[PDB]
């Protein structure tokens, strides 16, 4: 599709098992998501950092369907104000900003 | 990173 | 124009007479700059709000050049961690997310 931007660019995604919505968050490097369970493997990673860091659990090569594109990428799971798609899966499907 | 916003 | 996201997408802007560097940050709903002398009115705002407001002076309708597109828009004047162009001046370039 194409997305204009005078609201938030939120979207429906697919993850575990479950439908979610998240903002597609160019400014963000990372995709973080809040109440998902994944199956699987997972590494502690520390990100924010001002104020202290937040400890989020990071699965890799995690499938989810975004605005109905099927990718692998790197989900970072733990708290979050808004769930949020950053660089990593907007790469992942295709997404670019044009003007 | 990662940069959102609000008022 | 095409920005693909595997790297921040960082432009060059235009304002108060000089050249700064900016995040296209579709997460961020406002515009925020730091170390910009702009002239005339302004109003403060209070914006952020997890964990206490941060005050800005909020300048309305300052031309601005992003990328080569001179346009209009509100830009928010108080410190930052990254220069940040939010959906409010993107939508004034008419750039978009295609997928």
């Amino acid at each position: 599709p194409q997305i204009t931007l005078w609201q938030r660019p939120i979207v429906t995604i697919k993850i575990g098992g479950q439908l979610k919505e998240a903002l597609l968050n160019t400014g963000a490097d990372d995709t973080v998501l809040e109440e998902v369970n994944l199956p699987g493997r997972w590494k502690p990673k520390l990100i924010g950092g001002i104020g202290g860091f937040v400890k989020v659990r990071q699965y890799d090569q995690v499938p989810i369907e975004i605005c109905g594109h099927k990718v692998i990428g790197t989900v970072l799971v733990g708290p979050t104000p808004t769930n949020v798609i950053g660089r990593n899966l907007m790469t992942q499907i295709g997404c670019t900003l044009n003007f | 990173r990662v940069l959102f916003e609000a008022m």
